[PDB]
DNA sequence: GTTGTGCTATGATATTT
RNA sequence: AUAUCA
DNA sequence: GCACAAC
């Protein structure tokens, strides 16, 4: 936005949220009137409503960085439900199910962090380190259980969670010199 | 002081009557959004913010 | 939370009478009505002021830093 | 001048409750709106209608 | 607002302190006591809409 | 009715897809993004569709197709209505059931009872009332703070032109 | 059938003043140093 | 005899902090028990040396209790819809009597 | 005869993930 | 979602 | 948990 009347290069404008207006601080011209509360709007996606009574709660938050954009609900039991139709509609989801399956290597990272007592911020860095280096030609053919063992120390080394390489050698697995070279070809990327 | 309301000695108020302390506490996190994105504690400059 | 200076209702200076009060109850072992009278708290607005005060400041002092 | 009637008078223990007026008073001539319905937002603290 | 006397057109007097002030005889139809009751004000925006208030 | 409502249209063959206004998205911080439950439910309909289309095209195994059809049937159906008697609800990861279209219109706080038949409004105010025996019947005491916030857009004519210029 | 330690399992939240809480065997002066109200 | 009083306070019980945690811990420990079994199958198939740290998931019981106590939906998070909410509120600190 | 299906006071305010 | 307000 | 509506 830039005031149509004034036009000074550093466009000094204020967001008078309380009056729901966007004003030019110099001439006072209102540049916009429709203005939305982003906090409360975000409350509609990530709420505390797990029961299902909130009429405001109408969407859900996702993580486009880690799981791409895979929107998908799950057939489950409701109040008035026969245990028959749940099974059929779930047995029908089985026929509809390669790299769209290597996302189960996130389940390998998640089950490793929880076995290593690691926080929720470390898993999401280990999952982003693994997604951006598992199909690299720079890693080529490294021990596939030692490149995800190296991306956990990459996620810990940014989230400030102290984990020695010998601490991850105890988890899995690690071949020392094998997951030490792999911890460097990724570090360049 | 009609209909449940009431009159109060404004002089008594001055001398300490029914005053109270009030403490509200505001919190904030410096969140980490994945491998690169990190929030920061700082005084924002209006040109680049 | 510390003896109030001055009675609410009427405004007699009452904050200087605390230590002198507790002396009458502890050292002299007078009962409260007598102690309050000895102090010069005549009307009940000023009597309730001292008679009812709770010295929490003494509790708050017990926390070190 | 004396009041023609005599008045019941004396100490009574009185509590200062929550709900002070400056925590409730609330006015708004236009302001933030919901993004879905484009009607005002809800809440004194959201500066809604 | 249970009946039409729960919404009535009044005449603004700007006063100090943070309360809406109303005459007591008008308590009966709003069914208001002053034990912490709150009330609602709406300002008409048209010259036409204020006539509807004032006349009706 | 021959023009507006024929029986054959009670059966869905083409699906009108509502635009973002009906199902808003929000882009938080590059690793946080919020999509509307409808956008989720649609994607399932689509996925279930794309699946069944591939099955019919290929060697149709009869019973593996009707199996995929009654999945599509469910997603489309559950999108307009998730509170269906007998059927399992479509749930959204967190365990909460998907807000179907029906459910947005339905209750008090629905689109009808709560956004049309009654709605919150601007140029309004609320506060504590107290009594005053020195007011007139038809008056109302308005706190100066409120009066300074609330507004009336008087129009400039040559009657009020002087007075308004002073106000401005 | 012939035949051929102590493991951590989780963190359980403690209720204050219970046997397992530090504040259970605490004297008055103790609590004050601990910045708790007796 | 007369019909039993459905309101007689003697024929009622109060489930306090003890039994509430016991109810939750049961469903949370059977959740862990049957996740170790799923592991014993995975590790007897490939003879991958039944590593203890990989077997027992601590986060199961830890965050499983933390959820209930926090939110207040006395159950898993699955399951956060069909579970009774209201148990576990934030403690009042208005006045000592409150 | 049994099942099954709608709804069940107005507004307001304050936290908790 | 709980608590609460008239 | 209603109370009335259709199978
Ligand atoms: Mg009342
Ligand atoms: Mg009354
Ligand atoms: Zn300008
Ligand atoms: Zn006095």
């Amino acid at each position: 936005l830039t005031c149509p009347e004034c036009k000074v290069y550093p466009p000094k404008i204020v967001e008078r949220f309380s009056e729901g207006d966007v004003v030019c601080a110099l001439c006072g011209l209102v540049l916009s009137d429709k203005l939305v509360d982003t906090r409360s709007e975000w409350r509609t996606f990530s709420n505390d409503d797990h029961n299902g009574d909130d009429p405001s709660r109408v969407g859900e938050a996702s993580n486009p960085l880690l799981d791409g954009n895979n929107l998908s609900t799950r057939i489950g039991k409701g109040e008035t439900t026969d245990m028959r139709f749940t099974k059929e509609l779930n047995k029908a989801q089985g026929k509809n199910v390669k790299d769209n399956e290597v996302q189960a290597a996130f389940a390998k990272i998640t089950m490793l962090c929880d076995a290593a007592e690691l926080p929720k911020i470390v898993k999401d860095c280990a999952k982003e380190a693994y997604k951006l280096c598992h199909d690299e030609k720079t890693l080529k053919g490294k021990s596939m259980e030692s490149i995800m063992a190296a991306s956990i120390l990459i996620g810990c080394r940014r989230a400030e969670v102290a984990r020695t390489f010998k601490e991850i050698q105890s988890l899995i697995h690690v071949k020392t010199k094998e997951f030490g070279k792999t911890l460097n070809i990724m570090k360049n990327i | 002081n009609q209909e449940d309301s009431m009159i109060m000695n404004q002089s008594s108020i001055d001398r300490g009557l029914f005053r109270s302390l009030f403490f509200r506490s505001y919190m904030d996190q410096e969140k980490k959004y994945g491998m690169s994105i990190t929030e920061t504690f700082e005084k924002p400059q209006r040109t680049n913010t | 939370m510390i003896v109030p200076v001055r009675c609410f209702s009427c405004g007699k200076v009452v904050g200087d009478k605390w230590e002198s009060y507790l002396n009458l109850l502890q050292e002299d072992e007078l009962d409260e009505g007598t102690a309050l009278s000895r102090l010069g708290l005549k009307r009940y607005c000023c009597r309730r002021m001292i008679l009812t005060h709770v010295d929490l400041i003494e509790k708050f002092l017990r926390y070190n830093p | 001048k004396k009041l023609m009637a005599q008045i019941f008078f004396g100490p009574t223990y009185y509590q200062r409750l929550r709900h002070m007026v400056d925590d409730k008073i609330h006015a708004r001539a236009r302001g933030p709106m919901q993004v879905l319905t484009r009607q005002p937002v809800e809440g004194r603290s959201r500066d809604g209608g | 607002s249970l009946h039409k006397m729960s919404m009535m057109a009044h005449r603004v007097k700007v006063i100090p302190y943070s309360t809406f002030r109303l005459n007591l005889s008008v308590t009966s139809p709003y069914n208001a006591d002053f034990d912490g009751d709150e009330m609602n004000l709406h300002v008409p925006q048209s010259e036409e809409t204020r006539a509807e208030l004032s006349q009706l | 009715n021959e023009v507006f409502s024929r029986p054959e249209w009670m059966i869905l063959t083409c699906l009108p897809v509502p635009p973002p206004p009906v199902r808003p998205s929000i882009s938080f911080n590059e690793s946080q993004r919020g999509e509307d439950d409808l956008t989720f439910k649609l994607a399932d309909i689509l996925k279930a569709n794309i699946s069944l289309e591939t099955l019919e095209h290929n060697g149709a195994p009869h019973h593996a197709i009707e199996e995929a059809e009654s999945l599509l049937q469910f997603h489309v159906a559950t999108y307009m209505d998730n509170d269906i008697a007998g059927q399992p609800q479509a749930l959204q990861k967190s365990g909460r059931p998907v807000k179907s279209i029906r459910a947005r219109l339905k209750g008090k706080e629905g689109r009808i009872r709560g956004n049309l038949m009654g709605k919150r409004v601007d140029f309004s105010a609320r506060t504590v009332i107290s009594g005053d025996p020195n007011l007139e019947l038809d008056q109302v005491g308005v706190p100066k703070s409120i009066a300074k916030t609330l507004t009336y857009p008087e129009v400039v004519t040559p009657y009020n032109i002087d007075r308004l210029t002073q106000l401005v | 059938k012939y035949e051929l330690g102590k493991v951590f399992i989780g963190r359980l939240p403690i209720m204050l003043r219970s046997k397992n809480c530090y504040l259970s065997e605490a004297t008055e002066s103790d609590l004050y140093k601990l910045k708790e109200c007796p | 005899k007369d019909q039993d009083d459905r309101d007689h306070f003697g024929k009622k019980r109060l489930d306090l902090a003890g039994p509430l945690l016991a109810q939750l811990f049961k469903t949370l420990f059977k959740k862990l028990t049957k996740d170790i079994f799923r592991y014993m199958q995975r590790t007897v198939e490939e003879a991958h040396d039944f590593n203890m740290k990989l077997a027992i998931n601590a986060k199961t019981i830890t965050s499983g209790l933390k959820y209930a106590l926090a939110t207040g939906n006395w159950g898993e998070q699955k399951k956060a819809m069909s579970s009774r909410a209201g148990v576990s509120q934030v403690l009042n600190r208005y006045t000592y009597s409150s």
